[PDB]
RNA sequence: GCGGGGUGGAGCAGCCUGGUAGCUCGUCGGGCUCAUAACCCGAAGGUCGUCGGUUCAAAUCCGGCCCCCGCAACCA
RNA sequence: UGCCUGGCGGCCGUAGCGCGGUGGUCCCACCUGACCCCAUGCCGAACUCAGAAGUGAAACGCCGUAGCGCCGAUGGUAGUGUGGGGUCUCCCCAUGCGAGAGUAGGGAACUGCCAGGCAU
RNA sequence: CUCCUAAAGAGUAACGGAGGAGCACGAAGGUUGGCUAAUCCUGGUCGGACAUCAGGAGGUUAGUGCAAUGGCAUAAGCCAGCUUGACUGCGAGCGUGACGGCGCGAGCAGGUGCGAAAGCAGGUCAUAGUGAUCCGGUGGUUCUGAAUGGAAGGGCCAUCG
RNA sequence: CUUACCAACCCGAUGCAAACUGCGAAUACCGGAGAAUGUUAUCACGGGAGACACACGGCGGGUGCUAACGUCCGUCGUGA
RNA sequence: CGUCGUAGUCCGGAUUGGAGUCUGCAACUCGACUCCAUGAAGUCGGAAUCGCUAGUAAUCGUGGAUCAGAAUGCCACGGUG
């Protein structure tokens, strides 16, 4: 019938990018499914929010058969 | 459908959370003839220990090579191989298997053995 | 909006409750539940009554 | 095991020569024998369909196993999930003790006996015929009928085509017309 | 008139038409009718020189249409103001972009399919071309 | 521009609340009558304006197109 | 040291699929048996146990093969940052960046740890 | 709330283009173990285009309580066993908002479930399912109690309209 | 039985897409390092505001008729 | 006297298949009858309607005309009643 609806947007997407720094617990990417995995030191949110689960730089790969985006922590 | 590459599936979710945990875990084969047991490096790459029924070694002193029993052995050797090599507490990797009768026997023999998992 | 809303009271003296939903309508049966009761800090059963 | 001991001695030396195989693992083999009994009807009630496996339980001496509808179609109008009908898969000297009270005591039953098709082939060397009766066995008692009720049977073969499963049943005398 | 038989939505935006064509020469027959300018062609417009060229042939020969007006253009009705929503669909356009082929005959002589798509050029907003088939 | 409607031949239900098509008349066969009407007994006829979707399932719910009757078109 | 097999990896199609061939001392697979441990919403099919008569048919491994997939330049083209211009719905020039597709071609993976067998 | 417009970080308007929500679930949650579709072909009692059975093809074209999008094979999809972590107190550190707020969260303490164990669990594949404050209700409460002891009332905690 | 015609799937060839993607730039943005240059140009806290009617031009778009000195956003410039 | 024991039956006989007999130049359309086999509807009949007062109704057989053959019709006869 008639348009005119919108939401708010969610201000999704990659909030540290490589080689940054980051803090334990800091926010690395907020995503609806998995576009990136979770690699070495990253947890999984319940909203699959990727966050370092230690200090060190953030480092992007692309690994397994599925060539799948996976973020880990080099810990230094 | 292989029930090889059907194990496998069964095996990978317990070998991506132990890669995750950073552990050195103690992998388990198991054939109709015979039992294996191998101890790998956190990083997965590196067998530390290893133990099983085609070393004659540990084969001249079974009935036979594939029964319940023969895996006690497999179990025993394998972690005295490992606690004078320094390891003490692994993860059990039973790897697609069900943890029951001859893996099982060769885990409690290990565990029986002084090895901490 | 059919599921009314209920407490479980514990099992124990004190009066600590938690809140749920329940639809009565499909199922009758009272609820209980094993939850922590922080008043004794044990895990009591939990028993349903009208909030 | 009467066929099953009739098996391993003559039908698989007969065959070794008929196809000129190498190796004895290359002759067909006979894994199970399933039979199904779709109800179809009870839906209406379910009380008969109890007693419908019950019959399937007697044929065999295994419980049945009750298929669930795997999808909802209104062309027969019924709902996914519902019991539609129970199976039975036999393996093992089980499924021969059943296959020669078939051939030796199925056969010499059915009304109008005419003999068992050629054609009834699935394409790759598995055979499936139905029977329509079920007062055909010995086990079920014609005094106890409520209804007539008959059954699928098929015959799953290591055959790789048609002519192997052919060839394996002829030898142990299947009736061809 | 052509006109897909359905479609995902009603409306789109208006786009632009800015680059080159893509399919570029004679695939089908022998001879073809090539746009050299940019703009739109309606269903009517492609239809009017189907017809153009179908009678100069004498319905004779094979004719191909590569175009297709698949974008859909909407109009506002008389004495209605700016808003209230997009306006209704009207007819349906295919954009071409310069060295698009727009027809392909086969089965005349070269002479006959010249006049066949001069009568046809004279209907379409466009500025066309003469066009044979080449060894790619 | 907004509301309601289209279903045996005619006039109306059912739709709201998805599964099961009702009524009165008419028509058709048989009776009563010397004969017709009235009246009595029985029977047939709709796949629901269309196309499209939701659903296991659409007259029924939701979109579009045809149509049908309505209400509105105000201040210069 | 070489060959061969098993396990765990790296890597994630140049590594896949097909087609042809090939392998059983060991290994592996099928296989044998199943009262029992255990198992089937029925079935020792699977899972599990006890075994070693048979077989490399299947599967798996290996070898070959360009049928397909896959990889893929060079050049050109499209686009585009900045500056300028035109006939300005679209282009052009200077300069920087520069695809996608396609073409030549490549290509029948490579590799680590440990173990066993065999030759040495 | 979801997609597009939105110009490859975020954000971004119109009476711009399309759709949804005002819930559901004590299992549809937790865990352990297992499992892998759609469709089609062939054969087969009633049985039919379409039921259940068997085989092959196929490879997720399926499924996900519901819109769309992003996800999902280690399945987040399907089945069974046992269960209540749909725990209490906290919380390094971030994300997002003018603010009120909203969101993610390792780890710590207490107690608990499943698993042989490593471990996993602070609801559900994720993103909608919502309403500030005031006033008032109900339960609790080593708080207050207008001379004093009580009480009323108030506060604090839980929760309701 | 052969028969104005329509025709799925598949195969070959050819196009189209804001709400198509087995591809994929230039830019922009985030972070790190390094010089030179810039009256700290940056951030925080505090005192005082004003402003929340914008306009046109370029580029990228929605809308409209790729109509409007139209309208609505993004970005830059100028006017203000 | 025996049997059947309330059932679509040892009720009912339709229909159909096969094999025949006789008349008749000739049983295909289109005869009657026999044997074997099969075994429809039908379980007492809506609205309505018919006959019959005594050897009558009801029921049971028998004969004749027409006629080569072809009666459940017609015309007659008696039994029970």
């Amino acid at each position: 019938t008639r348009n005119g609806r919108d939401s708010e947007a969610k201000r999704l997407g990659v909030k540290r990018f490589g080689g940054e720094s980051v803090l334990a617990g800091s926010i690395i990417v907020r995503q609806r499914g998995t576009k990136f995995h979770a690699g070495a030191n990253v947890g999984c949110g319940r909203d699959h929010t990727l966050f370092a689960k230690a200090d060190g730089k953030v480092k992007f790969e692309v690994k397994g058969p599925k060539n799948r985006k996976f973020i880990s922590i080099e810990a230094e | 459908m292989d029930k090889k590459s059907a194990r496998i599936r069964r095996a990978t979710r317990a070998r991506r959370k132990l890669q995750e945990l950073g552990a050195t875990r103690l992998v388990v084969h198991r054939t109709p003839r015979h039992i294996y047991a191998q101890v790998i490096a956190p990083n997965g790459s590196e067998v530390l220990v290893a133990a099983s029924t085609v070393e004659k070694a540990i084969a001249e002193q079974l009935k036979y090579t594939g029964n319940k029993d023969a895996a006690a052995a497999v179990g025993k050797a394998v972690a005295e191989r490992a606690l004078e090599k320094g390891i003490k507490d692994v993860s059990f990797d039973r790897s697609g298997f069900q943890y029951h009768g001859r893996v099982q026997a060769l885990a409690d023999a290990a565990r029986e053995a002084g090895l901490q998992f | 909006g059919i599921r009314e809303k209920i407490k479980l009271v514990s099992s124990a003296g004190t009066g600590h409750f938690y809140t749920t939903t329940k639809n009565k309508r499909t199922k009758p049966e009272k609820l209980e539940l094993k939850k922590f009761d922080p008043v004794v800090r044990q895990h009591v059963i939990y028993k349903e009554a009208k909030i | 095991a009467k066929l099953h001991d009739y098996y391993k001695d003559e039908v698989v030396k007969k065959l070794m020569t008929e196809f000129n195989y190498n190796s004895v693992m290359q002759v067909p083999r006979v894994e199970k024998i399933t039979l199904n009994m779709g109800v179809g009807e009870a839906i209406a009630d379910k009380k008969l369909l109890d007693n419908a496996a019950a019959d399937l339980a007697a044929i065999s001496g295994q419980k049945p196993l009750i298929t669930k509808a795997r999808k909802s179609v209104a062309g027969f109008k019924i709902r996914q999930g519902y019991p539609i009908g129970c199976k039975v898969t036999l393996r093992g000297e089980r499924m021969w003790e059943f296959f020669e009270r078939l051939i030796t005591i199925a056969v010499p039953r059915i009304r109008d006996f005419r003999g068992l098709s050629a054609k009834s082939f699935d394409g790759r060397g598995n055979y499936s015929m139905g029977v329509r009766e079920q007062i055909i066995f010995p086990e079920i008692d014609y005094d106890k009928v409520d209804r007539v009720r008959g059954l699928d049977i098929t015959i799953t073969t290591t055959a790789k085509s048609d002519e192997e499963g052919r060839a394996l049943l002829a030898a142990f005398d299947f009736p061809f017309r | 008139m052509l006109q897909p038989k359905r479609t995902k939505f009603r409306k789109m935006h208006k786009g632009r038409n800015r680059g080159l064509a893509q399919g570029t020469d004679v695939s089908f027959g022998s001879f073809g009718l090539k746009a050299v300018g940019r703009g739109r062609l309606t269903a009517r417009q492609i239809e009017a020189a189907r017809r153009a060229m179908t009678r100069a042939v004498k319905r004779q020969g094979k004719i191909w249409i590569r175009v297709f007006p698949d974008k859909p253009i909407t109009e506002k009705p008389l004495a209605v103001r700016m808003g209230k929503g997009k306006g209704n669909v009207e007819y349906w356009v295919a954009l071409i972009q310069p060295g698009k082929v727009l027809y392909e005959m086969d089965g005349v002589p070269e002479e006959l399919a010249r006049e066949a798509f001069k009568l046809a050029a004279a209907k379409l907003p466009i500025k066309t071309t003469f066009v044979t088939k080449t060894v790619m």
